[PDB]
């Protein structure tokens, strides 16, 4: 409305194809438990990519009682944990992640999220600094550990940032996220810059889902619920359902909602 | 494009390789073939042309030829995140030499003196030349950030 | 801008799902019980925004239970939203040979036609449709914008008739109010907020009403502004509104006008 | 509303032959690394024919001739620009005088090859881009023999 | 009642219920049964109460008893319009306003003061004259 | 958020949300069937009868004859946690159905065979003794 809008993302006619047919396979008897196993991870995925997380969860469960090697499966559990607000149990998933498979790097990231939810920053903060440090120039990664030492000290969050920003090659395009966060632009600067990157509507939901989350947390930082909360709901208006900021504006608006009662 | 993009996405979906298992069959068929600079047949192979061979044969995975190239396909890998199947590279008369981390800080390559073999990264001359890694085997995601 | 938060897949939705496939996967359901599932799963699925995966449930059932007014109904809204128009208005006779009693046909027909183009016959089935229900302020609301084709002055005058001629008690005539001129596009949102409840209520409401109001700014060439408001009525996810459907199809039109 | 733009006969069809790469896939599981043989129709050793008949054969029920000759004179033929996955794919070899392989998509195909065995390789290998000489489409939409 | 509301859901979508031969269930087993003045038994029932029990019973569907809040329940139907399982409706006289169920083809079935539970038509003149309002109370929201 | 409910909460409704269909599938079998005192046939039935033959039909659940003996099974339940498929007792002998949510309940009644009621009838609502939740 005189802004930035995309047509919220539609179930495309792959994710349609492809789970017409894992249904048809998964009806059959002609299955391994292993390949079994498989195809409920891999309709899982897509399911969590039409934001049916229940189904999804679902299936992820019934895939780990076949087959209990899958860290990828501990990885979705604890995400959705951390959607459910259940850190404890979220901490103890990605716990589990990193025995089964010390290399799935991401488990850092989303359990330095859960932390972060869990108002655990610290802690936090020591798992997204290790994820930083395995690629310094995903700007995203830099975002999420700003946000985990802000609540510590705001003044040394930023100037570290601004380090990262500086040691960083600067290519993609989240960096102008962090570039209104310093103040180097303006948010009516961000707002064209993102429309100069983003080519047709894909693009352009993606740019906005990952975007108006974070404009979202800067004006909570700032005390404004109203302008936040407008921010999460066109963040989530996207559909990009498997964006970690997708996930968690619907978190920071069910903590709103929850605070506007009585 | 558009049914053969649905039918690449489900057969990377449905198989789960082994991936190892994968790359010592290769092995075990190319053990001890002979250096030939830009050769890519079993009377002589370099070591680009060992994996371009091997993530085809092996996983049905299109890499470039160039070293060069190849040093810049799927994501990087830092030390500690290393896992079987990825790309390992070396500044080393190239200036840049590629094998395949097997796991046990091993990796598979065609060498110049002794052709196609099994190092461990802790040799000395290849721990001095440790330049970086890539990851080119990778489930390949629904919606990307910017 | 008024916003509620995009409606999400309920628990009741995807309990329903998980347990509905267990058992369209049993071997033990006559033909008839198989089709009347698909065609509720089909339902499920649509109001989901899955209408691919409906559209292939709803079309099997068709093919083991021929006699089937409900089926058609849906398959011909889909040719309607894939700008399939003469298909569709085949799909939509199918329903009333069948079926003559079949209200919702004569509306869905009735879009058809509008989109179509065929304004005669529109007025036809959309005029058929109101008079069931005087009541229902969305059957003059289409009404409405089916003769605004041919004569908006006219289309205004009999709508204020269709105003006063009705309890005036459904939420949807404040839409009508201000299609006529009688509150501000400020007033009609103060009211839309006064009478939501929770998210969901709010959700239908700014489906229906950024539709309306999408459709509004159209009528005056404002397309910046229709392709916003179409938009956030799209945002709502309330996937079965006809106001959603037929939403995402203005914008598909105006995004062909705009991108050429 | 863009899946929508597919008819339900076109969605049919795509989750009919959307795991057909997969199922080729499959057989190359199982039959990697298997010798050339010629003349030959068994995991001892197999010659290309062989191989594309039982390929065909296990994974979607559809009879093809023994020989490389009689294959080549079935289905329908492909320009290179229009190559589907389940294509076969026709060379001169100059060993018999003819050799055959099954196009998986991304400029690959499948075969029983006289050097290596049954592996995957690129159309664009010097090697057989000098040689490809046309490509048959022997499968149908429906899993059906392809009209001609 | 998370789960009883999906219970709820599942029984309605699943069920694909015969109205009219319901109704004509209902009818076989109460035909002949006497007019009693708010009654609700097959020794006397009167017209809201039969249909009561008949859409209690043969639809799980709950109505109130007093015949005024039964002509607000569900939304109102043009006479043209008329569906199996409509309540037909008609103007007090002595035994208060007139409530039955439509089972098609112009014909009614109600409990009457003068011959019990019976199919009448709504062709018959007296309740032509009387004929009032009908009401479908049968099967995301607009607003 | 759907994601409240546990994945247990949900494998839990999933199991559990055809259970009121069921009893409806019984019911449009069965729905409008005589009373008669010690009939377990389709020519006439009483109330016990008919509750032991839904829980053998639809939930492979073998009941004892006896409306007595059917107080005597599951656990005990009150009016605040009635489930779809709870046993609901009146003094009537006494008098066994099945709950089915909102207030309603499926039973051979002595005077109009297997039917539906609301137990808030007056009759039925003074005559309430106690419930058995009986499904695992």
């Amino acid at each position: 409305k005189s802004e930035v809008l995309a047509v919220p993302l539609q179930p495309t006619l792959q994710q349609e194809v492809i789970l017409a047919r894992m249904e048809q396979i998964l009806a059959s008897r002609a299955l391994t438990d292993d390949e079994r196993a498989q195809l409920l991870y891999e309709r899982g995925v897509l399911y969590d990519s039409l934001g049916l997380r229940a189904l999804a969860r679902n299936d992820f469960s019934q895939a780990l009682a076949i087959r209990p090697d899958m860290p990828e499966v501990f990885n979705y559990l604890g995400i959705y944990l951390t959607q459910a607000g259940n850190f404890d149990a979220a901490y103890e998933a990605f716990d589990s992640v990193l025995e089964l498979d010390p290399t799935y790097n991401y488990a850092h990231l989303n359990r330095g999220i859960a932390l972060y939810y869990g108002g655990r920053d610290k802690l936090a903060q020591d798992d997204l600094l290790a994820f930083y440090q395995d690629d310094p120039n995903d700007p995203f990664r830099s975002l999420w550990l700003y946000l985990a030492e802000q609540k510590l000290d705001e003044k040394q969050a930023k100037e570290v940032l601004k380090q990262h920003f500086e040691k960083s090659d600067k290519e993609q395009w989240g960096w102008n996220i962090v570039e209104f966060y310093l103040g180097n632009i303006s948010e009516q600067t961000l707002m064209e810059r993102l429309k100069a990157d983003a080519t047709d509507n894909t693009s352009l939901a993606e740019h906005l889902s990952e975007t108006n989350f974070y404009l979202g947390k800067y004006y909570l930082s700032l005390g404004d619920l109203d302008s936040a909360t407008a921010l999460f709901k066109l963040a989530v208006a996207n559909n990009v359902h498997n964006f970690v900021e997708h996930r968690y504006a619907l978190l920071e608006l069910s903590l709103l909602g929850q605070d506007q009662d009585d | 494009s558009s049914l053969q993009a649905s039918q690449d996405e489900f057969e990377n979906l449905v198989r789960n390789v082994d991936v190892k298992s994968r790359i010592m069959d290769q092995y075990a068929d190319w053990k001890g073939v002979r250096y030939r600079l830009g050769g890519s047949t079993k009377k002589g192979i370099d070591c680009s042309g060992f994996v371009q061979r091997t993530f085809r044969e092996q996983f049905g995975l299109e890499l470039p030829r160039s070293t060069y190239e190849q040093q810049e396909m799927g994501k990087s890998v830092s030390r500690s995140n290393l896992r079987t199947g990825d790309l390992v590279l070396f500044r080393a008369s190239t200036g840049r030499h590629v094998g395949i981390y097997i796991g046990n800080n091993q990796f598979v390559h065609a060498s110049t003196s002794s052709g196609v073999i099994i190092s461990s990264m802790n040799e000395p001359y290849w721990k001095k030349r440790y330049n970086e890694a890539r990851r080119v085997l990778s489930r390949s995601h629904h919606h990307h950030h910017h």
